[PDB]
Protein backbone atom coordinates (compact mmCIF):
# COMPACT_ATOMS: atom_id res chain seq x y z
CA UNK A 1 0.00 0.00 0.00
CA UNK A 2 2.41 2.43 0.79
CA UNK A 3 4.01 4.27 -2.27
CA UNK A 4 7.25 3.86 -4.22
CA UNK A 5 9.59 6.79 -5.01
CA UNK A 6 11.64 6.26 -7.66
CA UNK A 7 14.79 9.13 -9.22
CA UNK A 8 15.95 7.91 -12.67
CA UNK A 9 19.33 10.04 -12.63
CA UNK A 10 22.00 9.69 -15.75
CA UNK A 11 24.58 8.10 -13.33
CA UNK A 12 22.31 6.87 -10.22
CA UNK A 13 18.81 5.28 -9.38
CA UNK A 14 17.58 6.39 -6.24
CA UNK A 15 14.60 4.34 -5.22
CA UNK A 16 12.74 3.77 -1.27
CA UNK A 17 9.67 3.69 0.00
CA UNK A 18 7.14 7.34 0.54
CA UNK A 19 7.80 8.14 4.33
CA UNK A 20 11.34 6.79 4.44
CA UNK A 21 14.26 9.36 5.52
CA UNK A 22 16.23 8.30 2.69
CA UNK A 23 16.25 5.86 -0.26
CA UNK A 24 17.00 2.59 0.47
CA UNK A 25 18.12 1.24 -3.06
CA UNK A 26 21.10 3.52 -4.34
CA UNK A 27 22.98 1.81 -7.52
CA UNK A 28 24.60 2.59 -10.93
CA UNK A 29 21.67 3.64 -13.85
CA UNK A 30 23.57 1.40 -15.86
CA UNK A 31 23.05 -1.82 -17.92
CA UNK A 32 26.45 -3.99 -19.12
CA UNK A 33 26.58 -7.11 -20.98
CA UNK A 34 29.69 -9.17 -21.62
CA UNK A 35 23.15 -20.69 -19.99
CA UNK A 36 24.42 -17.19 -18.28
CA UNK A 37 21.83 -14.11 -18.07
CA UNK A 38 22.59 -11.37 -21.30
CA UNK A 39 22.68 -8.56 -19.29
CA UNK A 40 23.86 -7.34 -16.07
CA UNK A 41 21.63 -4.36 -14.27
CA UNK A 42 22.93 -1.87 -12.19
CA UNK A 43 24.77 -3.19 -9.14
CA UNK A 44 25.01 -6.47 -10.80
CA UNK A 45 27.18 -4.74 -13.89
CA UNK A 46 29.84 -2.74 -10.74
CA UNK A 47 30.08 -6.08 -9.11
CA UNK A 48 34.26 -7.83 -18.63
CA UNK A 49 30.72 -5.77 -19.42
CA UNK A 50 30.73 -2.98 -21.61
CA UNK A 51 28.08 -0.65 -20.02
CA UNK A 52 25.20 1.44 -21.23
CA UNK A 53 23.69 4.53 -19.25
CA UNK A 54 19.77 4.81 -20.43
CA UNK A 55 19.92 7.83 -19.33
CA UNK A 56 21.66 10.85 -21.11
CA UNK A 57 21.63 14.37 -19.44
CA UNK A 58 18.44 13.37 -17.24
CA UNK A 59 16.34 12.33 -20.33
CA UNK A 60 15.90 8.81 -20.78
CA UNK A 61 16.99 7.70 -24.80
CA UNK A 62 17.05 3.83 -24.55
CA UNK A 63 13.66 2.39 -23.28
CA UNK A 64 14.55 -1.47 -23.30
CA UNK A 65 17.18 -0.81 -21.22
CA UNK A 66 15.61 1.53 -19.08
CA UNK A 67 12.59 -0.99 -18.73
CA UNK A 68 15.02 -3.48 -17.28
CA UNK A 69 16.60 -0.57 -14.81
CA UNK A 70 13.01 -0.37 -13.20
CA UNK A 71 12.66 -4.08 -13.19
CA UNK A 72 15.85 -4.19 -11.31
CA UNK A 73 14.44 -1.35 -9.48
CA UNK A 74 11.31 -3.19 -7.91
CA UNK A 75 12.07 -6.48 -7.93
CA UNK A 76 15.99 -7.10 -6.90
CA UNK A 77 16.19 -3.83 -5.17
CA UNK A 78 13.15 -2.76 -3.44
CA UNK A 79 11.88 -6.07 -4.05
CA UNK A 80 8.26 -5.20 -4.01
CA UNK A 81 5.73 -6.40 -6.55
CA UNK A 82 4.80 -2.19 -8.55
CA UNK A 83 1.07 -3.92 -9.00
CA UNK A 84 0.40 -3.54 -5.37
CA UNK A 85 2.31 -0.05 -4.99
CA UNK A 86 1.29 3.72 -6.30
CA UNK A 87 4.74 4.65 -7.73
CA UNK A 88 6.27 8.30 -7.93
CA UNK A 89 8.67 8.96 -10.85
CA UNK A 90 10.71 12.00 -11.55
CA UNK A 91 11.63 13.57 -14.71
CA UNK A 92 14.00 16.15 -15.94
CA UNK A 93 13.24 19.77 -16.57
CA UNK A 94 11.85 20.08 -20.56
CA UNK A 95 11.40 16.31 -20.81
CA UNK A 96 9.25 15.74 -23.83
CA UNK A 97 5.85 15.17 -24.03
CA UNK A 98 6.54 11.70 -25.81
CA UNK A 99 8.80 10.78 -23.32
CA UNK A 100 6.69 11.73 -20.11
CA UNK A 101 4.01 9.65 -22.43
CA UNK A 102 6.36 7.05 -22.67
CA UNK A 103 7.24 6.44 -18.90
CA UNK A 104 3.51 6.48 -17.95
CA UNK A 105 2.54 3.27 -20.57
CA UNK A 106 5.31 0.76 -19.63
CA UNK A 107 4.25 2.06 -16.19
CA UNK A 108 0.71 0.71 -16.22
CA UNK A 109 0.98 -1.62 -19.40
CA UNK A 110 4.34 -3.12 -18.57
CA UNK A 111 4.50 -2.75 -14.49
CA UNK A 112 0.42 -2.76 -14.04
CA UNK A 113 1.18 -0.02 -11.41
CA UNK A 114 -2.16 1.16 -9.59
CA UNK A 115 -1.32 4.52 -9.87
CA UNK A 116 1.59 6.49 -10.55
CA UNK A 117 3.10 10.46 -10.91
CA UNK A 118 5.47 12.10 -12.64
CA UNK A 119 7.24 15.29 -11.09
CA UNK A 120 10.25 17.49 -11.83
CA UNK A 121 13.56 16.47 -10.15
CA UNK A 122 13.83 20.44 -8.95
CA UNK A 123 10.68 20.75 -8.00
CA UNK A 124 10.87 18.19 -5.10
CA UNK A 125 14.25 19.33 -4.20
CA UNK A 126 12.63 22.68 -3.26
CA UNK A 127 10.14 20.93 -1.29
CA UNK A 128 12.31 19.06 0.43
CA UNK A 129 13.41 22.31 1.73
CA UNK A 130 10.19 22.93 2.81
CA UNK A 131 9.26 25.76 -0.02
CA UNK A 132 7.29 26.23 -3.11
CA UNK A 133 8.50 29.18 -4.48
CA UNK A 134 12.38 29.75 -5.02
CA UNK A 135 15.21 28.89 -7.56
CA UNK A 136 17.17 25.14 -7.62
CA UNK A 137 20.65 24.69 -9.69
CA UNK A 138 20.70 21.05 -9.71
CA UNK A 139 23.27 19.72 -11.34
CA UNK A 140 24.11 15.59 -11.04
CA UNK A 141 25.75 13.16 -13.09
CA UNK A 142 24.38 14.03 -16.23
CA UNK A 143 23.19 17.40 -16.91
CA UNK A 144 23.06 21.05 -14.73
CA UNK A 145 19.84 23.29 -14.73
CA UNK A 146 18.48 26.36 -13.07
CA UNK A 147 14.92 25.94 -12.14
CA UNK A 148 12.91 29.02 -10.95
CA UNK A 149 9.61 27.82 -9.66
CA UNK A 150 6.61 29.54 -8.47
CA UNK A 151 3.69 27.82 -5.98
CA UNK A 152 4.92 24.30 -7.26
CA UNK A 153 5.04 25.01 -10.55
CA UNK A 154 8.83 24.74 -12.46
CA UNK A 155 8.50 28.02 -15.38
CA UNK A 156 9.97 26.53 -18.40
CA UNK A 157 10.49 29.63 -20.03
CA UNK A 158 12.43 30.66 -17.66
CA UNK A 159 14.57 27.06 -17.32
CA UNK A 160 18.12 27.38 -17.85
CA UNK A 161 19.87 24.08 -19.03
CA UNK A 162 23.79 23.10 -19.28
CA UNK A 163 24.95 19.88 -20.35
CA UNK A 164 28.38 20.03 -18.14
CA UNK A 165 27.68 17.82 -14.86
CA UNK A 166 29.63 15.37 -12.59
CA UNK A 167 31.03 12.82 -15.31
CA UNK A 168 32.11 16.16 -17.61
CA UNK A 169 34.12 17.25 -14.04
CA UNK A 170 35.92 13.19 -13.96
CA UNK A 171 36.32 14.02 -17.64
CA UNK A 172 37.85 17.32 -17.29
CA UNK A 173 39.91 16.26 -13.98
CA UNK A 174 41.76 12.95 -15.94
CA UNK A 175 42.34 15.37 -19.00
CA UNK A 176 44.81 18.10 -16.39
CA UNK A 177 45.94 15.30 -14.35
CA UNK A 178 48.20 13.99 -17.61
CA UNK A 179 49.69 17.54 -16.98
CA UNK A 180 51.38 16.17 -14.53
CA UNK A 181 52.06 13.26 -16.31
CA UNK A 182 49.47 10.51 -15.20
CA UNK A 183 47.42 8.62 -17.51
CA UNK A 184 43.87 7.01 -16.87
CA UNK A 185 42.22 5.58 -19.25
CA UNK A 186 39.72 2.72 -18.24
CA UNK A 187 36.69 2.52 -17.18
CA UNK A 188 37.93 1.60 -13.51
CA UNK A 189 40.31 4.56 -13.72
CA UNK A 190 37.80 6.99 -14.20
CA UNK A 191 35.93 5.45 -11.45
CA UNK A 192 39.48 6.49 -9.50
CA UNK A 193 39.57 9.85 -10.49
CA UNK A 194 35.81 10.34 -9.63
CA UNK A 195 36.35 9.21 -6.51
CA UNK A 196 39.48 11.63 -6.28
CA UNK A 197 36.64 14.21 -7.61
CA UNK A 198 34.81 14.07 -4.53
CA UNK A 199 37.59 13.62 -1.77
CA UNK A 200 39.98 16.21 -2.56
CA UNK A 201 38.59 18.98 -5.15
CA UNK A 202 36.95 22.13 -3.89
CA UNK A 203 35.50 25.79 -4.91
CA UNK A 204 38.13 28.54 -5.12
CA UNK A 205 36.55 31.70 -3.27
CA UNK A 206 38.77 33.71 -5.46
CA UNK A 207 39.84 31.44 -8.40
CA UNK A 208 42.73 34.06 -9.14
CA UNK A 209 43.81 34.26 -6.10
CA UNK A 210 43.96 30.53 -5.17
CA UNK A 211 45.97 30.02 -8.72
CA UNK A 212 48.51 32.19 -7.26
CA UNK A 213 48.94 30.59 -3.84
CA UNK A 214 49.09 27.81 -5.52
CA UNK A 215 52.04 28.92 -7.82
CA UNK A 216 53.89 30.45 -4.40
CA UNK A 217 53.79 27.02 -2.63
CA UNK A 218 52.66 23.38 -1.56
CA UNK A 219 50.05 24.52 0.77
CA UNK A 220 47.77 22.98 -1.19
CA UNK A 221 48.90 20.01 -2.76
CA UNK A 222 47.43 16.58 -1.82
CA UNK A 223 47.93 12.97 -2.02
CA UNK A 224 45.76 10.29 -3.07
CA UNK A 225 46.65 6.50 -3.01
CA UNK A 226 45.02 4.05 -5.05
CA UNK A 227 44.75 0.81 -3.15
CA UNK A 228 47.39 -0.52 -5.35
CA UNK A 229 49.70 1.64 -3.67
CA UNK A 230 50.19 4.27 -6.67
CA UNK A 231 50.32 7.48 -5.40
CA UNK A 232 48.88 10.71 -7.57
CA UNK A 233 50.13 14.20 -6.16
CA UNK A 234 47.43 16.87 -7.13
CA UNK A 235 47.83 20.68 -6.61
CA UNK A 236 45.79 23.20 -8.54
CA UNK A 237 43.78 20.30 -10.36
CA UNK A 238 42.09 20.72 -6.78
CA UNK A 239 39.98 23.62 -7.66
CA UNK A 240 40.57 23.83 -11.13
CA UNK A 241 38.29 21.24 -11.67
CA UNK A 242 35.05 22.36 -10.26
CA UNK A 243 35.45 25.85 -11.81
CA UNK A 244 34.63 25.08 -14.84
CA UNK A 245 31.06 25.47 -13.47
CA UNK A 246 31.79 29.06 -13.24
CA UNK A 247 33.90 28.92 -16.50
CA UNK A 248 32.48 26.46 -18.85
CA UNK A 249 35.50 27.45 -21.59
CA UNK A 250 37.55 25.63 -19.57
CA UNK A 251 36.42 22.58 -21.36
CA UNK A 252 35.83 24.38 -24.39
CA UNK A 253 31.98 25.35 -24.06
CA UNK A 254 30.99 28.94 -24.52
CA UNK A 255 28.46 29.13 -22.29
CA UNK A 256 27.75 31.00 -19.39
CA UNK A 257 28.58 29.51 -15.89
CA UNK A 258 26.81 29.01 -13.36
CA UNK A 259 25.88 31.81 -11.53
CA UNK A 260 25.53 33.83 -14.17
CA UNK A 261 22.62 30.88 -15.75
CA UNK A 262 20.88 31.90 -11.82
CA UNK A 263 21.15 35.59 -12.96
CA UNK A 264 19.28 35.01 -16.46
CA UNK A 265 16.67 32.56 -14.90
CA UNK A 266 15.68 34.99 -12.49
CA UNK A 267 15.61 38.20 -14.87
CA UNK A 268 13.03 36.14 -16.81
CA UNK A 269 10.75 35.62 -14.49
CA UNK A 270 8.21 37.91 -13.37
CA UNK A 271 9.10 41.26 -10.99
CA UNK A 272 7.19 40.49 -8.13
CA UNK A 273 8.52 36.90 -7.69
CA UNK A 274 12.14 38.14 -8.50
CA UNK A 275 13.10 38.83 -4.51
CA UNK A 276 11.39 35.42 -3.29
CA UNK A 277 13.75 34.04 -5.79
CA UNK A 278 17.19 35.19 -4.29
CA UNK A 279 15.96 34.94 -1.07
CA UNK A 280 15.37 31.17 -2.04
CA UNK A 281 18.25 29.64 -3.80
CA UNK A 282 17.77 25.78 -3.36
CA UNK A 283 20.98 23.75 -4.72
CA UNK A 284 20.85 19.85 -5.14
CA UNK A 285 22.35 17.16 -6.48
CA UNK A 286 26.07 15.41 -6.05
CA UNK A 287 27.89 18.05 -8.46
CA UNK A 288 26.85 20.53 -5.66
CA UNK A 289 28.54 18.95 -2.79
CA UNK A 290 31.95 20.50 -3.20
CA UNK A 291 33.43 22.20 -0.80
CA UNK A 292 33.37 26.07 -0.95
CA UNK A 293 30.44 25.88 -3.75
CA UNK A 294 27.71 27.44 -1.55
CA UNK A 295 30.31 30.31 -0.64
CA UNK A 296 31.11 31.22 -4.05
CA UNK A 297 27.78 31.37 -5.46
CA UNK A 298 26.68 33.68 -2.79
CA UNK A 299 29.61 36.00 -3.85
CA UNK A 300 28.83 35.72 -7.08
CA UNK A 301 25.39 36.21 -6.58
CA UNK A 302 25.59 39.14 -4.56
CA UNK A 303 28.07 40.53 -7.42
CA UNK A 304 25.23 40.11 -9.85
CA UNK A 305 22.20 41.25 -8.22
CA UNK A 306 21.06 44.73 -6.91
CA UNK A 307 21.78 45.84 -3.03
CA UNK A 308 18.21 45.70 -2.51
CA UNK A 309 17.92 41.89 -2.72
CA UNK A 310 18.66 39.63 0.19
CA UNK A 311 21.16 36.34 -1.14
CA UNK A 312 20.42 33.78 0.72
CA UNK A 313 21.71 30.43 -0.87
CA UNK A 314 20.28 27.05 0.58
CA UNK A 315 22.75 23.55 0.55
CA UNK A 316 21.41 21.24 3.03
CA UNK A 317 24.34 18.48 4.06
CA UNK A 318 21.59 15.90 2.55
CA UNK A 319 21.45 17.75 -0.59
CA UNK A 320 22.83 14.83 -2.61
CA UNK A 321 19.23 12.67 -2.20
CA UNK A 322 17.38 16.38 -1.96
CA UNK A 323 14.96 15.27 -4.91
CA UNK A 324 14.09 11.68 -3.71
CA UNK A 325 13.62 12.88 0.28
CA UNK A 326 11.04 15.99 -1.91
CA UNK A 327 9.02 12.65 -3.22
CA UNK A 328 9.00 10.70 -0.33
CA UNK A 329 7.23 13.94 1.35
CA UNK A 330 4.65 14.59 -1.50
CA UNK A 331 3.43 10.68 -2.03
CA UNK A 332 2.86 10.66 1.69
CA UNK A 333 1.05 13.78 1.63
CA UNK A 334 -2.68 13.58 2.46
CA UNK A 335 -3.05 16.55 -0.05
CA UNK A 336 -1.64 14.06 -2.69
CA UNK A 337 -3.63 11.15 -2.46
CA UNK A 338 -6.37 12.49 -5.28
CA UNK A 339 -2.83 13.80 -7.73
CA UNK A 340 -2.05 10.69 -8.15
CA UNK A 341 -3.09 9.05 -11.99
CA UNK A 342 -5.07 6.04 -11.01
CA UNK A 343 -5.03 2.98 -12.89
CA UNK A 344 -8.69 3.32 -13.80
CA UNK A 345 -7.54 7.58 -15.33
CA UNK A 346 -5.28 5.94 -17.68
CA UNK A 347 -7.49 3.45 -19.11
CA UNK A 348 -10.08 6.06 -19.54
CA UNK A 349 -7.80 8.80 -21.15
CA UNK A 350 -4.26 6.65 -22.13
CA UNK A 351 -1.03 8.12 -21.77
CA UNK A 352 -1.80 11.84 -22.49
CA UNK A 353 -3.46 11.81 -18.72
CA UNK A 354 0.44 12.76 -17.38
CA UNK A 355 -0.24 16.56 -18.61
CA UNK A 356 -3.19 17.14 -17.01
CA UNK A 357 -2.65 15.34 -13.77
CA UNK A 358 1.21 16.33 -13.84
CA UNK A 359 2.70 19.36 -13.25
CA UNK B 1 5.39 18.63 6.64
CA UNK B 2 2.41 20.53 7.64
CA UNK B 3 3.42 24.12 6.45
CA UNK B 4 4.63 22.26 2.78
CA UNK B 5 1.30 20.44 2.59
CA UNK B 6 -0.84 24.02 3.05
CA UNK B 7 1.36 25.55 0.62
CA UNK B 8 0.66 22.95 -2.06
CA UNK B 9 -3.27 22.18 -1.50
CA UNK B 10 -3.63 25.97 -1.90
CA UNK B 11 -1.55 26.33 -5.06
CA UNK B 12 -3.43 28.27 -7.78
CA UNK B 13 -4.71 26.60 -11.02
CA UNK B 14 -2.29 26.20 -14.08
CA UNK B 15 -4.90 27.46 -16.34
CA UNK B 16 -5.03 30.69 -13.69
CA UNK B 17 -1.59 30.89 -13.65
CA UNK B 18 -1.34 31.01 -17.40
CA UNK B 19 -3.87 33.63 -17.60
CA UNK B 20 -2.01 35.59 -14.93
CA UNK B 21 0.91 35.73 -18.01
CA UNK B 22 3.33 33.77 -15.07
CA UNK B 23 3.56 30.92 -16.55
CA UNK B 24 4.67 30.00 -20.10
CA UNK B 25 5.05 26.97 -21.19
CA UNK B 26 7.09 25.61 -23.94
N1 LIG C 1 31.13 14.78 -2.66
C1 LIG C 1 31.01 15.01 -3.99
N2 LIG C 1 31.69 16.00 -4.61
C2 LIG C 1 31.59 16.26 -5.92
N3 LIG C 1 30.80 15.55 -6.74
C3 LIG C 1 30.06 14.53 -6.24
C4 LIG C 1 30.11 14.20 -4.82
N4 LIG C 1 29.28 13.16 -4.61
C5 LIG C 1 28.74 12.84 -5.81
N5 LIG C 1 29.19 13.67 -6.77
C6 LIG C 1 28.87 13.63 -8.20
O1 LIG C 1 27.47 13.67 -8.43
C7 LIG C 1 27.13 12.76 -9.48
C8 LIG C 1 25.99 11.85 -8.97
O2 LIG C 1 24.98 12.72 -8.45
P1 LIG C 1 23.39 12.52 -8.64
O3 LIG C 1 23.00 11.15 -8.15
O4 LIG C 1 22.70 13.77 -8.14
O5 LIG C 1 23.33 12.53 -10.27
P2 LIG C 1 22.10 11.89 -11.12
O6 LIG C 1 20.80 12.21 -10.42
O7 LIG C 1 22.43 10.44 -11.31
O8 LIG C 1 22.32 12.68 -12.51
P3 LIG C 1 21.39 13.77 -13.27
O9 LIG C 1 20.48 14.41 -12.24
O10 LIG C 1 22.38 14.71 -13.89
O11 LIG C 1 20.65 12.98 -14.31
C9 LIG C 1 28.42 12.04 -9.86
O12 LIG C 1 29.03 12.72 -10.96
C10 LIG C 1 29.29 12.23 -8.64
O13 LIG C 1 30.72 12.15 -8.88
C1 LIG D 1 30.04 4.71 -6.44
C2 LIG D 1 29.31 5.15 -7.68
C3 LIG D 1 29.09 6.52 -7.85
C4 LIG D 1 28.45 7.17 -9.06
O1 LIG D 1 28.10 8.34 -9.01
O2 LIG D 1 28.29 6.44 -10.25
C5 LIG D 1 27.66 6.88 -11.41
C6 LIG D 1 27.40 5.70 -12.26
C7 LIG D 1 28.66 5.14 -12.76
C8 LIG D 1 28.36 3.89 -13.57
C9 LIG D 1 29.62 3.07 -13.77
C10 LIG D 1 30.39 2.66 -12.55
C11 LIG D 1 31.54 1.81 -12.95
C12 LIG D 1 29.56 1.88 -11.54
C13 LIG D 1 29.26 2.26 -10.22
C14 LIG D 1 29.77 3.51 -9.52
C15 LIG D 1 28.72 4.05 -8.56
O3 LIG D 1 29.27 6.10 -13.54
C16 LIG D 1 29.64 7.30 -12.95
O4 LIG D 1 30.61 7.01 -12.04
C17 LIG D 1 30.14 8.23 -14.03
C18 LIG D 1 31.41 7.79 -14.67
S1 LIG D 1 32.68 8.68 -13.91
C19 LIG D 1 31.66 9.95 -13.27
O5 LIG D 1 32.02 10.93 -12.66
N1 LIG D 1 30.26 9.63 -13.61
C20 LIG D 1 28.49 7.92 -12.15
MG1 LIG E 1 19.55 13.79 -10.50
Amino acid sequence: TTALVCDNGSGLVKAGFAGDDAPRAVFPSIVGRPGQKDSYVGDEAQSILTLKYPIEHGIITNWDDMEKIWHHTFYNELRVAPEEHPTLLTEAPLNPKANREKMTQIMFETFNVPAMYVAIQAVLSLYASGRTTGIVLDSGDGVTHNVPIYEGYALPHAIMRLDLAGRDLTDYLMKILTERGYSFVTTAEREIVRDIKEKLCYVALDFENEMATAASSSSLEKSYELPDGQVITIGNERFRCPETLFQPSFIGMESAGIHETTYNSIMKCDIDIRKDLYANNVMSGGTTMYPGIADRMQKEITALAPSTMKIKIIAPPERKYSVWIGGSILASLSTFQQMWITKQEYDEAGPSIVHRKCF
Amino acid sequence: SAALERKISMRQSREELIKRGVLKEI
